[PDB]
RNA sequence: ACAGAG
């Protein structure tokens, strides 16, 4: 039936041999004949649910049912690029005599993750190269190598 | 004839191929030159066709 | 009514040169009441058409059967009774080439009419008395529903 | 210390050289199912008129080599065949021709065509734009011919 | 310091306007387009980035009747905020329920 | 010169897996088994250890010392 | 390298630059993107009027 | 002779000018500034005689 | 020939006119036997992208 | 007084790639300042300079006089040098991924709903098209679903508002035109633009690209002025990557692997060709050869061997192109003429 | 970090600050955050015999189970979540026309792996508030204009 | 004077 194809067209993403068909998102008002696709908060609150299927230290897997691509993608992009953390920016060097170059060492120390909780700190203002208790932390690395 | 841990006290790489000189600090390489074989009869055509 | 043309057709061929496309099929039809052959491109994903089918094809100048030519911009959202409720497949396109037939050298009456539905063509060839009202640069509605 | 930027010349170990053109974030890269986004998107138009099938096999041999920890040889007039690395990719759950179901990172919807992922050994060339940008308003001149 | 700038079209009385969302990208743009297109009073909606160096998006909204295009924009913002509030509540409930069910096992 | 701290593609902290990778190769694993035992699922993380050359272990022979 | 070809018919000019190029389709077909490091060096003498 | 002209492979192909089957083709590659291929075609069923790239 | 890479094991004790190095080089994932013969992967030039 | 201001937005600046073979190797543009370190321009302009972005250096010249500006803007601008002075053919036109992305947009298969049609059309609303009203066209299919065909979305480029006076009219053959259709061909390879609506046929190299006349931008240049041919190329340059980078378009080793239909044909062709060449060898060395007119008996053998060997390439290449599916990537890139040909596909 | 030889010395001082991941990639809290739609591989015709065995090897190792009802092997889909869609069902010629590989559109499977700054259930609850936050800021500028 | 690059 053609109604079967209309229902597959707005609810499934088939995978052919040569290309994935039905890739877009279509349930908008006026796109279909007898269907009403205008915004309805009750239908969204009735169909949405979250199933957490696995969680341990430093990993999480869960399901979201009922949300669309343009919001799950927003959540992925916020988790990649807009959730703040604490990381090293300034490295002040006193007597680096290692073979590792100072720029390369600063770049390596930049990428170490820090266990500070970033809900407690504020942004350092424009300039203000010292920084105070409110908006910075400060580690000290000092290693000297000798013979056994 | 040295071992790789004795290239260390000469500040030299073991994998440096050599074959080059050191003249006033720069490293110069005498390239392989290609010549014609001497003492051989060459039968050739002139510009005039002869 | 703003009907240009109406006859029951009958499918004679589906793919003459093969399956060149995935969603479009170049139908070849022929009527009962007159001798009208009908080249047509339909969308066989949303609306499957088989080999021996028999559908009723109305071409209307307007979609509201009160004869009002009010089409400034088509609103798909609005729900008011139109001509389309009695038909399963409706397209919208423009007549762009009325062309004389070159088969006969004297005393001929067959005229071709080409309607392009944004890329999906339709030749409607037959007697000149049936094609009255087809003008170039005129926008028409194709309407179509299968029969038993 | 120089970081790559718009205008630095990378190569590809098959003569498909090319300058940098754009630097986009991780959140706008297309991502696979496993979470991998590419480092370097390469345009497929370099391949038909240049006929580097060797890069297309280097990618597949590398992808089949890192999934089971081997170095597949690419020796001249020999090397590991396609029929052997097609069996190492199916065994680890990937497609046998390296084409992956890829979700667009801008819209969140899947892409229609499949995209061909793998590790390719790119080498960075000495031609950098910071050593070549040059300008002159009016400056020192020659002594004989008083021209710059 | 101003983040929103409303640029009307040439000959349209306030029902065709291009919103310039400063310091944004595809993140807010696609989600807000999705929630504006749900409104059945909207004929046209879609965004674009001006240039990949500049952090602007130009969101164009064209409505059908005579109502101005500020109202579907504000309705899109409010409905997206409510959707995110509800998703947050359901997610925190499911996290607490999974941690509660794991604490009942293996004891 | 030295093992990078993070993988270039995704961002998993690879840089603490190198001293463990050599130790698992001292226990005579194959590389495809040691990379699985360290927790590297995707191949972008696997090529960080699989293709790395440890040049600083040999550059430190020519460093000046006491 | 004489006078006529090297210094008279063709000669070195100032107010000129030279850089590696790279594509940009978000520009028009009659625009070009000059880097700011070259836009500060190159000057156009604009006369003051009303 | 015409047979001395058409003892080359190609026939029943398509030229962009007159589409005729009786043809006489040519292919070159000996200019590596041209990364695209190089072809030249002769088409003489109706004796039209095109010679293009 | 123009690829950035490493020169040798004495590339830090060496003072040349112009020396280019790469910070984190990687050996090739697909390699010829000639690479094994000339010991290229003891000091490579390039990264696996 | 003279203030020597910096180079600002709108200065007429010359621009040059150094081996200058014709007069379009140096044209004048309008400068815009951007924070990176390279000269940048639209890729439609890559044809006159013969630039290729592989470590390419181009020159710049800022003219220092008002008359040097106005002789550079009126005479030497890009909008006034679209055609070459040699044979009148357009050079500034579309190039690869602007031809491939527009060929796939204007095939008959592609349909858009209202959301994705608005998303593709709204890409061109930047710059001097920021004030214009959009003019979404009426949808083609109405009753079972609502679908815009991709040709209407393409025709937004030729007329993006309701008051734009462009009426473009073009009626020509495509590349894969079969010869017998004339606007009803099976290949859908016959182009009809009528009042800037695309009524049939996909867009090839010979309709959007820099090859020759019957270019739609050349029609807009000759009928509606310079500025309407320049805006449409910017709209195409804006709109075609937005479609092509969200459709996805990729090549693979499976796009050049020979099927089972080819490996049986190629074996038979090699056997027949090598047997006929061996018979010609034996007929030369051990008796009479039918000596072709004008050549010796050794040169007659050369022509017959080149005859038998070049039949193998044709019957091997016409056997692989019959069994390639559509949505093959080199086949798509060769049908739209953007990069490659059929000789390259049949050769690799 | 580094590696030393006797006589060499490293002494420095670091200053950690707050920043978002759009600025620089050392601020990103996650290793990789992504999703996929959930598969629903469905069987169009009942597959029995030894074709049930070759159907279970054109998939992931835990999605197609083979069971016997009368000592006769029938195949059914068991856990379609575990599939990676390697598309090995299209190399086999007889079985291309019995399956419909698909994806449910409105069912996502997120997989967030935190780098260790804070646990990953707290990352998602912070990411939702940011999108709640950006919709708040432009509501405050619709009120400031009018 | 030599090597590069397009
Ligand atoms: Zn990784
Ligand atoms: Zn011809």
């Amino acid at each position: 039936a053609a109604s079967q194809a209309v229902e597959e067209m707005r609810s499934r993403v088939v995978l052919g041999e040569f290309g994935v068909r039905n890739v877009h998102t279509t349930d908008f008002p006026g796109n279909y004949s007898g269907y009403d696709d205008a915004w309805d908060q009750d239908r969204f609150e009735k169909n949405f649910r979250v199933d957490v299927v696995h969680m341990d230290e430093n990993s999480l897997e869960f399901d979201m049912v009922g949300i669309d691509a343009a919001i799950a993608n927003a959540f992925r992009r916020i988790l990649l690029a807009e959730v703040p953390t604490m990381a090293v920016e300034k490295v002040l060097v006193y007597n680096n005599t290692s073979i590792v170059q100072d720029e390369i060492l600063a770049h390596r120390l930049g990428l170490i993750p820090i266990h500070a909780d970033p809900r407690l700190f504020e942004y350092r203002n424009q300039g203000d190269e010292e920084g105070t208790e409110i908006d910075t932390l400060q580690f000290r690395l000092q290693v000297r190598c000798t013979r056994n | 004839g040295k071992t790789p841990a004795e290239f260390a006290k000469l500040n030299e790489c073991p994998l440096d191929p050599g074959g080059y000189f050191i003249v006033k600090g720069v490293e110069k390489v005498i390239l392989i030159q290609e010549q014609l074989s001497k003492n051989r009869i060459i039968v050739e055509a002139d510009r005039k066709g002869a | 009514a703003g009907i240009l043309f109406e006859d029951i057709f009958d499918v004679k061929d589906i793919d003459p040169e093969g399956k060149k496309f995935d969603r479009v099929s170049r139908l070849h039809c022929e009527s009962e009441s007159f001798k009208m052959d009908l080249i047509l491109d339909v969308n066989i994903q949303i609306y499957p058409v088989d080999l021996g089918d028999k559908f009723r094809l109305v071409i209307a100048s307007t979609l509201y059967e009160d004869g009002t030519l009010d089409d400034g911009e088509y609103n798909p959202t609005d729900d008011r009774p139109s001509r389309a409720d009695q038909f399963e497949y409706v397209m919208y396109g423009k007549v762009y080439r009325i062309e004389g037939d070159e088969t006969s050298t004297e005393a001929a009456t067959r005229l071709s009419a080409y309607v392009s539905y944004g890329g999906l063509l339709m030749r409607l060839q037959g007697d000149a008395n049936n094609l009255h009202g087809f003008e170039v640069d005129s926008r028409v509605y194709l309407l179509m529903k299968k029969l038993a | 210390t120089r970081r790559p930027e718009i205008g630095d010349k990378f190569s590809s170990r098959h003569g498909q050289k090319g300058v940098c053109g754009l630097i986009v974030p991780q959140e706008d890269m297309p991502f696979c199912d496993s979470g991998i986004c590419p480092d370097i998107i390469m345009n497929p138009h370099g391949f038909p008129s240049r006929m580097t099938v060797g890069k297309l096999i280097e990618l597949l041999a590398g992808k089949a080599g890192v999934l089971d920890g081997r170095f597949h040889y690419g020796t001249a007039f020999g090397g590991s065949k396609v029929k052997d690395v097609c069996e190492d990719l199916v065994r680890h759950g990937y497609n046998y021709l390296g084409k992956d179901y890829v979700t667009s990172g801008i819209t969140g919807e899947p892409l229609e065509a499949y995209i061909y992922f793998g590790p390719v050994y790119y080498q960075k060339l000495k031609h950098m734009v910071l050593d070549k940008m040059h300008a002159r308003a009016r400056g020192p001149r020659a002594v004989l011919t008083r021209q710059p | 310091k101003t983040a929103l700038e409303m640029v009307q079209a040439a000959g349209t009385d306030r029902h065709c306007v291009t919103f310039v969302l400063h310091e944004e990208d595809h993140t807010l743009g696609n989600s807000l387009r999705y929630m504006i297109m749900k409104n059945p009073e909207v004929e046209f909606c879609g965004y674009t980035t001006t240039h990949p160096s500049e952090s602007k998006i130009n969101l164009r909204i064209q409505t059908r009747g005579t109502l101005p295009a500020v109202e579907p924009f504000q309705r899109g913002l409010n409905e997206l905020m409510n959707v995110c509030q509800h998703v947050l509540d359901k997610f925190e409930a499911s996290i607490k329920d999974y941690k509660d069910q794991k604490a009942s096992r293996n004891e | 010169m030295i093992i990078p701290v993070r993988c270039f593609t995704c961002g998993k902290i690879v840089g603490n897996k190198w001293e463990a990778y050599l130790g698992l190769l001292q226990a005579e694993y194959t590389e495809g088994d040691a990379l699985d035992a360290l927790g590297l699922k995707r191949y972008c993380c696997r090529r960080m250890l699989l293709a790395h050359v440890d040049l600083i272990e040999k550059l430190l022979n020519y460093a000046p010392l006491e | 390298q004489g006078r006529f070809r090297g210094n008279l018919s063709g000669k070195r000019v100032d107010f000129s630059g030279r850089t590696v190029i790279s594509p940009d389709p978000n520009l028009r077909i009659d625009e070009v993107a000059v880097p700011v490091h070259v836009a500060k060096i190159l000057t156009f003498p604009e006369k003051v009027n009303k | 002779g015409a047979a001395a002209w058409e003892n080359v492979d190609s026939t029943a192909e398509s030229c962009p000018k007159c589409e005729h089957p009786r043809a006489y083709f040519m292919q070159l590659q000996t200019r590596s500034a041209d990364e695209p291929m190089t072809t030249f075609y002769k088409c003489c069923n109706a004796q039209c005689g095109h010679r293009w790239r | 020939k123009q690829a950035m890479g490493t020169i040798g094991y004495n590339q830090r004790n060496r003072i040349d006119t112009l020396m280019y190095l790469l910070a984190y080089p990687q050996k090739p994932m697909v390699k010829t036997k000639t690479i094994e013969l000339i010991e290229f992967e003891k000091l490579p030039a390039g990264q696996n992208a | 007084d003279i203030v020597e201001r910096h180079l600002i937005d709108g200065d007429v600046v010359l621009f040059n790639r150094q081996p200058s073979l014709h007069k379009l190797s140096i044209m004048a543009h309008l400068a815009r300042v951007k924070p990176h370190r390279t000269f940048r321009f639209n890729e439609c302009v890559c044809t006159p300079y013969n630039a290729d972005f592989d470590g390419d250096e181009m020159n710049l010249h800022l003219p220092q006089t008002e008359e040097a500006k106005a002789e550079a803007l009126v005479l030497m601008g890009t909008k006034a040098n679209l055609v070459t002075p040699r044979n009148g053919e357009p050079l500034i036109a579309a190039i690869q991924d602007f031809l491939t992305g527009a060929y796939l947009l204007t095939l008959k298969d592609t349909f858009f709903d209202r959301a994705k049609a608005c998303q593709i059309i709204a890409s061109i609303l930047v710059g001097k098209d920021e004030k214009i009203k959009v003019r979404l066209p009426p949808p083609t299919i109405l009753k079972p679903v609502t679908l815009w065909t991709g040709k209407q979305i393409f025709s937004v480029i030729l007329r993006p508002s309701d008051d734009n006076p462009v009426r473009a009219n073009l009626r020509t053959k495509g590349k894969q035109y079969c010869g017998k259709g004339e606007d009803l061909c099976a290949n859908d390879s016959y182009v009809t633009i009528q009042n800037s609506e695309l009524m049939s046929g996909s867009m090839d190299k010979g309709t959007l690209g820099s090859g020759s006349k019957n270019n739609i931008f050349y029609i807009l240049l000759r009928d509606w002025g310079q500025n309407e041919a320049a805006d449409a190329m910017s709209r195409l340059a804006r709109l075609a990557p937005v479609y092509l980078s969200n459709r996805g378009f990729s090549i693979g080793i499976g796009d050049v692997t020979p099927g089972q239909g080819l490996l049986k044909a190629k074996y038979e062709l090699l056997n027949a060709g090598y047997k006929k060449c061996d018979e010609y060898i034996e007929a030369l060395n051990t008796g009479k050869l039918q000596q072709q007119p004008g050549c010796t008996a050794e040169e007659t053998l050369e022509a017959l061997i080149l005859k038998e060997l070049s039949v193998i390439r044709d019957h091997a290449g016409s056997a692989c192109l019959r069994e390639l599916d559509k949505s093959n990537s080199p086949l798509t890139m060769a049908l739209c003429g953007s990069k490659g040909s059929f000789i390259n596909i049949s050769q690799m | 970090i580094a590696q030393l030889r006797p006589g060499q010395e490293i002494d420095l001082l670091m200053h950690c600050v707050k920043g978002i991941g759009k600025d620089h990639a050392k601020f990103s809290p996650v290793a990789t955050a992504s999703y996929r739609l959930l598969p629903d591989i469905t069987l169009l015709e009942p597959v029995e015999g030894e074709a049930a065995e070759e159907l279970s090897r054109c998939f992931s190792p835990g999605v197609i189970e083979v069971q016997e009802v009368q000592g006769k092997k029938v195949a059914r889909v068991a856990n379609p979540r575990l599939d990676t869609f390697s598309r090995e069902i299209f190399r086999n010629e007889k079985l291309k026309k019995v399956v419909r590989l698909a994806r449910v559109r409105d069912h996502y499977i997120f997989s967030v792996e935190s780098t260790g700054v804070l646990p990953p259930d707290v990352l998602v609850s912070e990411a939702i508030k940011v999108l709640m936050g950006k919709c708040r800021r432009f509501l405050d500028e619709l009120d400031a204009v009018q």
